[PDB]
DNA sequence: AGAGGATGTGGCTTC
DNA sequence: GAAGCCACATCCTCT
């Protein structure tokens, strides 16, 4: 699908909605796009924090490269990022030395989720 | 490209950087839903291993730490204080060659920390994108 | 009515009753016996009439089309909250792990006595 | 009989 | 009042 910029020159990551329903589901199956070269079967990682929670609880959040692209198998996040707070995502690639690319105010996690109002 | 041309600016320049090149409070994000004490050796054996996964606690912002140059002793050193660790690990963070650099409690699993501009894979690297 | 079961566990009229909290008050009633008692095995109790306690429990919610398939997911999800653990084996035996002593201010076996159970 | 995943719902609290 | 957090209520798949 459609790709977007991450704070690393190097890397790209699918769209993530901007506020979800935690452990749930993603509606797009996550990814992380390298622009250069990165050999297949590099691992790479997500994490999530801010503010008010220091280290969000993921799950499934390890994917392997593979022809520069790294899919995870649907990835959830479980901690939450707090009333009207965005998480600041951390990837992960694994490479010899390790390459990280942050994602600020990627993402909103909370425990309903978005809501038609009452 | 794996980095960006203006390294060294972005570094001094960038506010993301700016507000982690201080002694900043860091902590052990590993397995937050297991008791203190399987956290502890985790936590210690990983080190010990050369890994970690740490986060600048004020701003959120979370890391995995590889301690090795481009087991270890300059990179993990239990030594230089009891009871105490003090990790060290390079990377390239958003294109910006850096080395994290920090300590941490082997009992309380936090501690302090901050990153530091790396004149010299940041040359080199630069080099290989020419 | 031997003592203030709901309200020893922190039921105080704020909001709904829980599940855990409506099924003790059953439980220190006298007059209930015939569909909930304790095993007499600690906070051990079993439901002898499934149905008869769903449909209190409906009544009590305000949810007419409740029924025991319901009422006992509402009991599995207290397996992680360490609230109300089941009895392998034991058809419709569960058993509160929670401190219900200190909440009630009972042992089992001075309440057992209390609800003259057999 | 029973375990547990997915998701919608109404009570209440906090920003 | 919106937007959080909760404890279910409903529905289902599998063993």
């Amino acid at each position: 699908g459609e790709l977007v910029r991450t704070d690393s020159p190097n890397f790209l990551c699918s769209v993530l909605p901007t506020h979800w329903r935690c452990n749930k589901t993603l509606p797009i199956a996550f990814k992380v796009v390298a622009k250069g070269d990165v050999p297949d079967g590099t691992l790479v990682t997500v994490m999530a924090g801010n503010d008010e929670n220091y280290s969000a609880e993921l799950r499934n959040a390890t994917a392997a490269m593979k022809n520069q692209v790294a899919r995870f198998n649907d990835l959830r996040f479980v901690g939450r990022s707090g009333r009207g707070k965005s998480f600041t995502l951390t990837i992960t690639v694994f490479t010899n030395p390790p390459q990280v690319a942050t994602y600020h105010r990627a993402i909103k996690i909370t425990a309903d989720g978005p809501r038609e109002p009452r | 490209p794996r980095v960006v041309p203006d390294q060294r600016s972005k570094f001094e320049n960038e506010e993301f950087f700016r507000k982690l090149s201080r002694e900043c409070e860091i902590k052990y994000t590993g397995f937050r839903d297991r008791p203190h004490e399987e956290r502890q050796t985790r936590f210690q054996n990983a080190c010990r291993d050369g890994r970690s996964e740490i986060a600048f606690v004020a701003t959120g912002t979370n890391l995995s730490l590889q301690f090795f140059p481009a087991p270890s002793r300059e990179y993990v050193d239990l030594e230089r204080e009891a009871g105490k660790v003090y990790l060290k690990a390079p990377m390239i963070l958003n294109g910006v060659c850096v080395i994290w650099k920090g300590w941490i409690d082997l009992h309380r699993l936090d501690g302090m920390g901050c990153l530091e501009f790396d004149e010299e894979r940041a040359q080199q690297e630069d080099a290989l994108a020419q | 009515p031997v003592i203030p079961a709901a309200a020893l566990a922190g039921y105080t009229g704020s909001g709904p009753i829980q599940l855990w909290q409506f099924l003790l008050e059953l439980l220190t009633d006298k007059s209930c016996q015939s569909f909930i008692s304790w095993t007499g095995d600690g906070w051990e109790f079993k439901l002898s009439d499934p149905d008869e306690v769903a449909r209190r429990w409906g009544k009590r919610k305000n949810k007419p089309k409740m029924n025991y398939e319901k009422l006992s997911r509402g009991l599995r999800y207290y397996y992680d909250k360490n609230i109300i653990h089941k009895t392998a084996g034991k058809r419709y035996v569960y058993r509160f792990v929670c401190d219900l002593q200190s909440l009630l201010g009972y042992t089992p076996e001075e309440l057992h006595a209390m609800l003259d159970v057999k």
